RNA sequence: GUGAACCGGAGAAGUCAUUUAAUAAGGCCACUGUUAAAAAGUAUUCCCCACGCAUGUGGGG
């Protein structure tokens, strides 16, 4: 069983995501440029937005003797806790590690118990520590997004051998790549300075990067898979669900947001229970014109719409039935003007889809699962 | 004067005929098709296997006399291979992945002359016609772009006038060729030269047996040909990249001169939108345009409906579809320029 | 390319009424303001009829409509590229020259239905500078066929060849 | 006889294959750089499916590989135009405020969309031969096969970048001598407004098996084919003298119409 | 059934944080679309169908 959620999502003008130049990042999809945005910048704009901080319990730290303090108190143990670290094949480059590592922040207490008495030795202490951080994985970010760590060899303490520190990824996210051409615009700013002198001159003179586009976002979620990274935790699974979907909906990357603001709701929302992964993204390998009687949005829509109605003819199977929902506010945009039978269901409120897909999901209801 | 020798084409996208110096897990290639490469070939198409490959077929057809003419060099392209990742491997067992790396020949072609006994080379040649098994160009991962099948056997006295017998088949039009042709060819004592001269090189492709692969050494050389003097330069077939048909237009033609006769009958000489007498007739649906023109999407109209149906197609997106009377949409736009028309339109023209 | 010839001689035989008519619907349909569509189809329509070739509508009204507002005395031997070069040479190579020529090279990545202001910018450059003279003809026979890859290679070539010399 | 695939497949930008560097695997065709996928991981990513094993002497064994000889043939999958390689530079990030806004690690991956041409290959005396005789099982197999290599994909960085396509034409025909298709796009494919890339594609092979048809093929055996399209999204050569034998619509009558032609089994 | 056959380079990741293109301006100056004209007309109305010595009536286009 897989969860896929396919969304249509027009842009303000903004930079939400930029390479190392500044400009706004690019690919090439159908022999035609197409905006882009990196799907870990999804991952992390879902993963530490507002509306997932009740299932925020994992960092993604290279400070970890920093934590060992702060949660130890007062107690001086930080050059001991950086010499533990150490010893399991992590070296040191002034208080902060080589590596980044994914662990539940539930776990740093016992890390901290472990590291503050002095009955224990060292060298098995690091030994007990491995076996902290291989089995701190009882987090909903670790078990979606998934988390592998390979620690060193040249500085172990041969007696520090680990387990398996692997975690297989529950969730696929796609690129969000763009439905139509590519239209890169430069914005020459300047800025000025509040002291009058001499000359009439400014302070700086500079150019930044904007475009604006109509993104299609594609998401995947495994549910077995999902509910063996938790150990069998329905009801939190679905939790994760929920919330993953109210946060993905409600939420945008927090790139260049404080000039231009670019807080633009999805017009079209897709959800499909399937058995085998689908991808609509070649529904735009002809790019999207604009006609005077319609708008980008509308047939950017009706070009999905057909690619589906396409897809489903081609590869249907009565072994497989597919059953999806589709979402537009206040049912403004329908799965186009010319089938009305790719929707199962047409809903018009947010909740009620999340709801809807709960209830197909397990038979669950919302306010059951939120806590 | 029955054929005499049998032509090979080997080309194809990616080809790889390994050389002798592999041994190991670099698995490296020749310049030029092996002698037993192509004889593997021979017995595969022949439905030989590799047991009694030893006994008879390979020591009646090493006596032949065999010549590789280059048409297009190729380039040399490796390739990262890794064996048994996330599976074990063979010796008990072992959990680990095996790395290697392989060289193939991308976009390269060869011409093989193989001079022999008559009734072998048709036998060969029928055989050919409809191979046993799948025939590939080195590797499995290698089949052929173009039927191995091409060129007529001949009858012919030496190797250089055997390549110079088929033309040299070009690409797109653009495309410019070799100049220098390099010929590989077996070193032919006569009885009388019985020592090879110094350029001739030891190759190590003359097979035995193939379950227990064994080869022996033999004196190679290698001279050269030019094209135009040696090998005429072939035309390349009728082709050309696709594109999408533009379709045509003509209206002097007299099918459509009637076809718009029909429907003017049709539609009892009258407008469709405001029932005046019909003037002309708009192309609706301008696919099937010129030579199968159906009297059907075609729709009656008048000079000033006409007009503001070319207006409003002007404006707007234009494609293979047109603006349809009698929907129910697109009637007041229709109607207002039907006002602007009446109220704008200067006669002065 | 005739048919190009005569639809950029009948747009220099224009008078000053149909030009401020054409100057007047800068950036707009041809579904309205009807005197610019029945301008437009007497310029065009009579080339199909005699010359069996013809430049596309669409390529024809941005021709014409940038005619109309930027005036320009057809010459041979006067390509955009070529000026466009001249011009960026005698510029400052540390901040002018960057700009302008992004405003150049955005215009080889539009098609034909959005290329009318980023042509308006280059030939308000050009009016900056008191050109006098503009290569219609052969502006008109790029534009046709703009989906080739060698027209925009060569576009581009011809405007190094004018920078570098 | 033989019976041969040819798969025309466009991929959203995504790492399918990589090497040593982690750069997408390429190759040399019509004198540009192509993208490339391995032929072995294309027979891997086929064998090791869930849905493959949980449908069908062992009919894998029996297929692919282990003298045991595999009537199976999958050819490198070379693209149809000239590769495009990309960077992407990503930065990590740090949940834990420090002294400075450090990234933690910075880097640069490689992407690439490319429309593949796939081969394949199967040998029915071999295959036949390796089941002693049975021809239902075998049929079934081809099925089977049929079925996989339509709905699978490599997993290659697919938790990144979820290339989940589906292929936009089949040319599914028989006949004896191997001959492969990809002398098509000896041109590489350029784009054009009127057009997308998989029709550009199509259209190149339909034009060169009409050539090809045109030409060495005669009258000595008839050549059978069936093309395959969603809900008849592509023609292969509209009317053309009837190129493709048929023009299909759905995987399930492709795949009937071909067992029915190898063996009249259903 | 070819130095061949059996044969993944895979797992982890936000390029982020800051900013007015501002300051000056006239498209001006010169011009006749002029010259000619009845909406009139009886000698066969362009067609279907009932009777007649009428030297035509009735109905249909
Ligand atoms: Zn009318």
């Amino acid at each position: 069983m897989l969860i896929e959620i396919h969304m249509i999502q027009n842009h303000s003008p903004a930079n939400l995501n930029r390479d190392d130049l500044g400009a706004p990042k690019t690919c090439y999809f159908g022999g035609v440029l197409r905006s882009r945005i990196s799907s870990q910048c999804i991952k992390r704009s879902i993963r530490t937005s507002n509306d997932f901080k009740a299932l925020l319990g994992g960092v993604r730290t290279r400070r970890l003797a920093d934590l060992i303090q702060q949660e130890a108190g007062e107690t001086e143990c930080w050059k001991k806790a950086q010499e533990i670290l150490n010893k399991c094949g992590f070296k040191n480059k002034d208080d902060n590690t080589k590596m980044l590592v994914f662990m539940s922040k539930d776990k740093i207490k016992d890390l901290a118990r472990i590291v503050l008495d002095n009955s224990l030795g060292l060298t098995e202490a690091a030994q007990q520590v491995a076996n902290v951080i291989a089995q701190a994985t009882l987090a909903p970010d670790i078990a979606l997004c998934g988390r592998m760590l390979e620690p060193n060899d040249k500085d172990k303490d041969k007696k520090v051998k680990w387990s398996n520190t692997t975690v297989e990824a529950a969730l696929q996210v796609a690129h969000a790549i763009s439905t139509h051409i590519a239209r890169p615009e430069i914005d020459y700013f300047v800025a000025a300075d509040d002291v009058p002198g001499e000359d009439a001159g400014a302070g700086h003179i500079g150019e930044s990067m904007f475009a604006s586009a109509c993104f299609y976002k594609y998401f995947s979620i495994d549910w077995e898979q999902l509910v063996k990274n938790l150990k069998g935790d329905t009801n939190l699974a679905a939790h994760t669900v929920g919330a993953f979907l109210l946060a993905a909906a409600k939420t945008n990357p927090s790139g260049k947001q404080n000039s231009f603001a670019a807080h633009n709701y999805p017009d079209g929302i897709l959800v499909e229970f399937k058995n085998s992964p689908i991808s609509y993204a070649n529904a735009f390998v002809r790019p999207v014109s604009v006609v005077k009687e319609s708008d980008l949005v509308e047939q950017s829509i009706g070009q999905l719409s057909n690619y589906v109605n396409d897809i489903r003819l081609g590869y249907y199977d009565e072994q497989s039935p597919v059953i999806g929902f589709w979402f537009s506010p206040n049912n403004r945009y329908p799965l186009g003007y010319k089938h009305s039978k790719l929707a199962s269901r047409n809903i018009g409120n947010l909740n009620e889809l999340v709801g809807a897909v709960l209830d197909y999901i397990g038979g669950f209801k919302w306010e059951e699962v939120q806590k | 004067a029955p054929p005499n020798t049998l032509f090979l084409r080997l080309e194809g996208a990616l080809q790889s005929w390994g050389s002798n110096e592999a041994k190991f897990a670099l698995r490296r290639t020749a310049d030029a098709p092996t002698k037993s490469g192509v004889l593997g070939l021979l017995c595969a198409a022949m439905g030989i296997g590799r047991a009694e490959a030893a006994d008879s077929w390979l020591p009646k057809l090493a006596n032949l006399r065999m010549g590789v003419r280059i048409d297009r060099p190729g380039i040399r392209w490796w390739d990262f291979h890794t064996v048994g990742a996330g599976q074990r491997m063979r010796m008990k067992t072992r959990a680990e992945t095996l790395l290697s790396r392989r060289e193939y020949l991308a976009d390269a072609s060869f011409l093989v002359a193989l001079q022999g006994e008559p009734e072998l080379v048709a036998k060969l040649s029928a055989a050919l016609a409809k191979p046993v098994w799948a025939i590939y160009l080195g590797r499995k991962s290698c089949p052929p772009s173009r039927p191995v099948c091409e060129h007529p056997p001949g009858f012919y006295n030496t190797l250089e006038e055997a390549l110079s017998a088929v033309p040299l088949q070009k690409r797109w039009h653009n495309e410019p060729l070799p100049q220098i042709l390099p010929c590989v060819m077996d070193w032919i004592p006569g009885y009388d030269g019985e020592h090879a001269p110094d350029d001739a090189e030891i190759h190590y492709d003359l097979p035995v047996s193939f379950q227990p692969p064994r080869h022996l050494p033999r004196f190679v050389i290698r001279r050269e040909l030019v094209v135009g003097e040696d090998v005429q330069v072939s035309r390349e077939t009728g082709t050309s990249v696709w594109r999408p048909k533009g379709t045509r237009a003509d209206y002097n033609n007299s099918e459509y001169k009637k076809v718009r006769a029909e429907r003017l009958v049709m539609d009892h000489a009258a407008c469709m939108v405001c029932k005046a007498p019909a003037t002309t007739v708009q192309h609706v649906n301008y696919r099937r345009a010129g030579g199968k023109e159906i009297p059907e999407d075609l729709r009656a109209l008048c000079r000033l409906c006409h007009d503001a149906c070319t207006m409003l197609e002007y404006g707007s997106g234009m494609t293979t579809n047109r603006i349809d009377p009698c929907d129910p949409i697109w009637r007041e736009r229709i109607l207002a320029k039907r006002k602007e028309i009446v109220e704008f339109r200067s006669r002065g023209q | 390319n005739r048919g190009t010839v005569d639809f950029i001689a009948s747009l220099e035989n224009l008078k000053e009424g149909d030009l401020g008519i054409l100057r007047k619907l800068r950036g707009a349909r041809l579904d309205e303001k009807l005197p610019g569509f029945d301008l437009f189809s007497a310029l065009w329509w009579p080339l199909r009829q005699k010359n069996q070739r013809a430049p596309k509508r669409e390529v024809a009204w941005l021709i014409a409509k940038l005619f109309a507002e930027f005036r320009f005395e057809q010459r041979e031997g006067a390509t955009l590229p070529i000026l466009m070069g001249g011009i960026c040479r005698k510029l400052e190579p540390k901040k002018e020259l960057p700009r302008v020529l992004a405003r150049f090279d955005q215009l080889a990545s539009l098609d034909i239905m959005q290329m009318e202001e980023p042509l308006s910018v280059i030939m308000g450059i050009l009016r900056k500078h008191q050109q006098v003279c503009l290569d219609w003809v052969g502006l008109t026979d790029v534009l046709s066929f703009w989906e080739q890859e060698p027209v925009k290679r060569e576009w581009s070539d011809s405007f190094i060849k004018a920078y570098k010399i």
